[PDB]
RNA sequence: GGCAGUCAAGCGUUCAUAGCGACAUUGCUUUUUGAUUCUUCGAUGUCGGCUCUUCCUAUCAUACCGAAGCAGAAUUCGGUAAGCGUUGGAUUGUUCACCCACUAAUAGGGAACGUGAGCUGGGUUUAGACCGUCGUGAGACAGGUUAGUUUUACCCUACUGA
RNA sequence: UGGAGAACAGAAAUCUCCAGUAGAACAAAAGGGUAAAAGCCCCCUUGAUUUUGAUUUUCAGUGUGAAUACAAACCAUGAAA
RNA sequence: CCGAAGUUUCCCUCAGGAUAGCAGAAGCUCGUAUCAGUUUUAUGAGGUAAAGCGAAUGAUUAGAGGUUCCGGGGUCGAAAUGACCUUGACCUAUUCUCAAACUUUAAAUAUGUAAGAAGUCCUUGUUACUUAAUUGAACGUGGACAUUUGAAUGAAGAGCUUUUAGUGGGCCAUUUUUGGUAAGCAGAACUGGCGAUGCGGGAUGAACCGAACGUAGAGUUAAGGUGCCGGAAUACACGCUCAUCAGACACCACAAAAGGUGUUAGUUCAUCUAGACAGCCGGACGGUGGCCAUGGAAGUCGGAAUCCGCUAAGGAGUGUGUAAC
RNA sequence: GGUUGCGGCCAUAUCUACCAGAAAGCACCGUUUCCCGUCCGAUCAACUGUAGUUAAGCUGGUAAGAGCCUGACCGAGUAGUGUAGUGGGUGACCAUACGCGAAACUCAGGUGCUGCAAUCU
């Protein structure tokens, strides 16, 4: 086996990123952070649900992948692969060391871990509001892969935007929003007037 | 092994300010130092000559000597259980007049006026400064200012 | 065998027993390190002031 | 805390030259004395407004007595408190003769049932439930039935002496 | 009017006091448990009372 | 190192959970070995076996039960249970291992890695000697080999009897 | 460094224009510093000199090393400061 | 009676010395200064915590648009600085996430200086220095200003000297902190302690809490306690908890993930006096054949759902289902 | 007010794109004997203010401009942090008490000021 995760649970050390000083570090177990219908437009999926850390701790790259796979699989079976967009919101940048007497004890790189705070979002899922119960379950299943306490929170915001659901709607009823692939661009009342009128024709027209 | 060269640990201390690199402005060179003047030491990293050791960064002392490019400053350095007098030879680019003294002299002047004014007017004046005092009594009306009741708010998530 | 390497534990307490004495100031400090050209003249100036209050 | 009083506390930011008459803010604070009441006032003002005791002043502190201290009232009480895990809102109901008696009970309750200490609790609102239909809690409702009577079975009289020369009766 | 005078009592004994509050306590002539003095309130004295609040 | 959980993607004809179980993740234990160097260097006799007692349970057998992918028979998973047993041998100093055999069963461990004024002394680990490698040599080897003194109780307690 | 141009000539030769806050260089580690320069090229030179003191770092406020600012000379360079 | 050190620098130095420090003694010069392990006002310095990355460097997830006088897959295309469909590259606007040896910004705590008679102002002497100079510079003469003389609090006297002892293994706690899976482990920072120290408390215990000690008397308390051991309420009050391993006071003498229709409170949705939820009770068919399939379909070895009956009542419909209205 | 020479502070002064500019100044611009310097009178040197020109430089103005600057009880008394408890929590960590207190963000405003000398409808 690998060393048990209890050995690397808490944030005891300063961040030890991969760097010019710390060259020969192994690859992360988690490579994919975006799953489901990642191409989906902002208007497609209003409901956002979050898995949120309630603990100052470290999560291994192996737990993030295992939790990803669990949550994805469940959501695709019960609702289908295009019913949600799942984003993993933590990247394991902190390298864990392992020694392997106490003369010359500075360790070698062992694996990677993500340092999470209290209140920090670990996973996010956007869906249609029909699909709340499914997403909440898939995130519930993921929780068993991580150490510590996580909470499952229904967001007041529209999808992955930073706008409360009514706010976003008013800005879309006006011409103040335009699609930019998966995300969105907002009209500012600032900058050149000419270039704004190129980018946001439906505003002004009113 | 360990390393304790003359500029060890100065990486940030002798950096120029952001967007303030390059030539020293001329006012630095037109300031006039006189023996007894109180100066603050702050190394300009662009002028490698005449440079104070990092210990003196942020220390204030008295000019004791004036030469072509430079001033001698006296600083009191704590060594062990006592202060030794140190004498530094600094180029003027690393020095500036302490405004502490500039604003004390304005008070000596102002006190002199007040004291003269007091004798001729023929009364008696307080020249010591006082610490900030307890507030005196005061009536606060509610005319167009009726008190507005606040309550603690419930917990919300965001 | 191995021992302790360094500490400043207890050193400020030792320093404050006989206090940290400020260095003591005089009217008339040493003209020591003062520019020699200035000093050489200043002798000549002080000479004349004596031969004048006489 | 202790046996509670209720205080009006009124404060304001100190006058500037620019703003010579700042807006007055008022709170009702349950606390066992004035010194604590003033401390709570700042504790709450600083959560709401940009102000702090250093930059502010208390203009008034007045004890508010109960209007009808021997009328039995049903109080609703809204509370925020911190658990070990999180933070929760709660509505509870309390039947008493005063707001001050209701709050004493509230604090004792939250300690008993949720292990929430005084530091962990905010009383959001306390209000007399005017009509009996609006009481929402079975543990209060049962004291509002018509011609309520009940016995107290199994009475235990405390003895002064160590020995008793007859077996006691628990009758009433 | 804000109060002009405080009375101060020392409430803690003389062991395990840090240096800064220990000096302040000596400056207010409070060198023994239950000794007390009057202090004229000003910003200069209020900031002393902050330092020695636990004692 | 050892033992046990949680989740459940899969396996299991079909069927996640009879029996299992990936990716993860929470623990317990001190019968492994490390890490450390606190105690002992005016000395706590240093491997193993033999003898003998007692204790733990994480139960191999035996009692009474629940479950099954339990027809029967055989078996497997689990509970209360340590009351009662748990062996004879070939090779090795062995601990460990391995095989033959019997058996209801040949479970695992602790007690100063129980137990040397209880034995023994095969191993190791003084001084003799041989070999191999190493070393110019004296000599070295947690490499092999052979030979090598095992002391005292009559005191106190404990225990057994008087 | 990039762009756009010029026989052989191409991803890379040399020439030209435009952009270019330094993304270059500055012997040698790393950090700091530097743009009509501290970089690049050119001209002239020997202050890499003489006489001894004071001062800063390390510090015992000893030595050694290294460095700073003057003095008295004699020089270099520059139209000069 | 006073009262330490385990620290600094050097040493064939690391179980030792010298050196500085801490300590005692002797005093000496004076007599309320100069002061100060402190605040205040004024004025500096700093690149840690936090923050930032649609800001530089470096790391990093995702699409979107754009462009190759060129990278490549698909296929027309004489060939094309061609024609397009598609994958890397590159550019533009965005997006998720980071840094002990990154940073525009930037605390808190800690830290330098000042807060006057050795001052301030006026006047005009000396010089070989300096000036174009009768200019300056430095030091003076004479004159003027004195207690509200220039913030606060304190001051047990202040200042100065000689000489010499012991020590130069440390260790612990809170907070900051490095190595290490961790350690009653190793190593630093600031303070307080133990060592050198009894006393009350924590049963017990170097270091925790309280509090530091001449000999006695009285009173009151700290920390901790008040069923009994044991001095002190089997006090008062509101609740919670029943354990066929209950629980019971910091340091501290451990328990987790995960679970429970045990019990208590609570949050948010839902139903409900037009009658719910249970339970007993009847019926649960008719019908534009609406509509597929003709081994059957007025639902089944596979279903894409859709009309119509008297009515307080429904539906092309499952628990076995002849293959069947 | 404009302009020049020399400046102070060194973006409110920079950058991008456009437009305007009387007078004077400044500028571009003409010339190669002389001093002088170049591969090259392009730069640098000299000579003439004569032949020409506001085209550029320069100055100002415009821009829901980029950047920069100022302020805000904007965010936020948030993050962080000094001090305290025989506070909570198995822990990780957290709350409270007496203090100090950001950065991003958002919004509003702004976009060179000025000294010495000379000169000009
Ligand atoms: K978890
Ligand atoms: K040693
Ligand atoms: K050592
Ligand atoms: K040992
Ligand atoms: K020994
Ligand atoms: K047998
Ligand atoms: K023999
Ligand atoms: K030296
Ligand atoms: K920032
Ligand atoms: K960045
Ligand atoms: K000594
Ligand atoms: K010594
Ligand atoms: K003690
Ligand atoms: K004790
Ligand atoms: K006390
Ligand atoms: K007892
Ligand atoms: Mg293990
Ligand atoms: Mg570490
Ligand atoms: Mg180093
Ligand atoms: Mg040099
Ligand atoms: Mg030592
Ligand atoms: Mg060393
Ligand atoms: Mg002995
Ligand atoms: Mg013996
Ligand atoms: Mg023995
Ligand atoms: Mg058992
Ligand atoms: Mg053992
Ligand atoms: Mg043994
Ligand atoms: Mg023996
Ligand atoms: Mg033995
Ligand atoms: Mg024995
Ligand atoms: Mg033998
Ligand atoms: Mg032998
Ligand atoms: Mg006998
Ligand atoms: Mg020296
Ligand atoms: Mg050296
Ligand atoms: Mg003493
Ligand atoms: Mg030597
Ligand atoms: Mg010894
Ligand atoms: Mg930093
Ligand atoms: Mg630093
Ligand atoms: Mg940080
Ligand atoms: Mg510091
Ligand atoms: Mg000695
Ligand atoms: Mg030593
Ligand atoms: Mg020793
Ligand atoms: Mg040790
Ligand atoms: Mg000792
Ligand atoms: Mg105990
Ligand atoms: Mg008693
Ligand atoms: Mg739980
Ligand atoms: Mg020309
Ligand atoms: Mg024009
Ligand atoms: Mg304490």
């Amino acid at each position: 086996a690998r060393r048990p995760a209890r050995c690397y649970r808490y944030q005891k050390n300063k961040p030890y990123p991969k760097s010019r000083y710390n060259r020969a570090v192994p690859d992360s177990k988690i490579r994919i952070y975006d799953l489901g219908k990642k191409k989906a437009t902002v208007d497609e999926f209003p409901l956002c649900v979050h898995l949120v850390s309630n603990e100052l701790e470290q999560l291994s790259s192996e737990a993030l992948e295992a939790a990803r796979i669990c949550a994805n699989k469940y959501m695709t079976t019960v609702s289908g692969r295009d019913a949600f967009h799942l984003r993993v919101r933590v990247h394991p940048f902190h390298v864990l060391r392992i020694n392997k007497g106490m003369r010359g004890a500075w360790g070698k790189p062992h694996g990677l871990a993500a340092r999470v705070d209290i209140g920090q979002i670990i996973f996010s899922v956007r869906t249609k509001d029909s699909n709340k119960d499914v997403v909440v379950e898939g995130l519930r299943r993921a929780r068993y892969k991580f150490p510590g306490q996580q909470k499952i929170i229904l967001s007041k915001k529209w999808g992955f935007t930073n706008l409360d659901r009514p706010e976003y709607l008013k800005k879309r009823e006006a011409g103040e929003v335009k699609d930019d692939g998966a995300f969105v661009k907002f009209l500012s009342k600032k900058g050149s007037l000419e270039n704004n009128i190129r980018e946001f024709p439906e505003y002004f027209a009113a | 092994g360990k390393s304790h060269g003359y500029r060890s640990r100065t990486r940030y201390m002798f950096q120029r300010d952001f967007r303030k690199h390059g030539a020293v402005h001329l006012s630095t060179y037109l300031k006039v130092y006189k023996v007894g003047d109180i100066v603050d030491i702050k190394a300009n990293g662009s002028i490698q000559k005449g440079m104070p050791h990092k210990f003196y960064q942020g220390k204030t002392g008295v000019v004791y000597n004036v030469t072509k490019s430079s001033v001698g400053v006296i600083i009191n350095k704590m060594v062990g259980n006592r202060y030794l007098e140190k004498r530094l030879n600094l180029r003027v680019e690393h020095i500036k007049h302490s405004k502490c003294r500039q604003e004390f002299l304005e008070r000596v002047k102002a006190n002199a006026a007040k004291r003269a004014e007091a004798k001729a007017q023929g009364v008696a004046v307080q020249l010591k400064r006082q610490p900030a005092q307890p507030r005196e009594s005061r009536i606060v009306s509610t005319e167009g200012n009726v008190p507005q009741t606040l309550a603690p708010v419930p917990y919300e998530t965001f | 065998a191995k021992s302790k390497n360094h500490t400043a534990h207890n050193q400020t307490r030792k320093a404050h027993r006989n206090g940290i004495k400020k260095p003591k100031t005089y009217k008339y400090p040493s003209l020591k390190g003062v520019d020699p050209k200035f000093r050489r003249n200043h002798k000549h100036a002080l000479h004349g002031t004596a031969k004048a209050l006489a | 805390m202790a046996h509670f009083k209720e205080y009006q506390v009124i404060g304001r930011r100190l006058p500037t030259e620019s703003v010579p008459e700042p807006k007055l803010f008022r709170m009702r604070i349950f606390a066992s004395n004035e010194v604590i009441a003033k401390s709570r006032y700042w504790y709450f003002l600083q959560k709401l407004h940009k102000v702090k005791k250093a930059s502010g002043e208390i203009v008034s502190i007045n004890q508010i007595n109960e209007a009808h201290p021997t009328k039995v009232k049903n109080f609703g009480v809204w509370v925020r408190y911190d658990s070990r895990s999180g933070t929760h809102n709660m509505y509870k109901e309390i039947r008493d003769v005063s707001r001050v008696a209701a709050v004493e009970t509230l604090y004792q309750d939250m300690a008993a049932r949720h292990r929430a200490r005084f530091r962990s609790i905010h009383i959001l609102k306390v209000a007399e439930i005017e009509k009996t239909a609006d009481v929402k809690r079975q543990y209060v409702k049962q004291f509002l039935t018509k011609d309520l009577k009940f016995p107290l079975p199994h009475r235990v009289q405390k003895s002064t002496k160590t020995f008793s020369y007859k077996r006691p009766s628990t009758f009433y | 009017a804000q109060h002009k005078l405080v009375f101060v009592v020392r409430i803690k004994g003389i062991n395990k006091i840090p240096p800064k509050p220990r000096k302040v306590l000596q400056l207010l002539r409070l060198t023994r448990i239950n000794s007390g003095t009057f202090v004229k309130v000003t910003k200069a004295t209020l900031e002393l009372l902050k330092l020695i609040e636990p004692y």
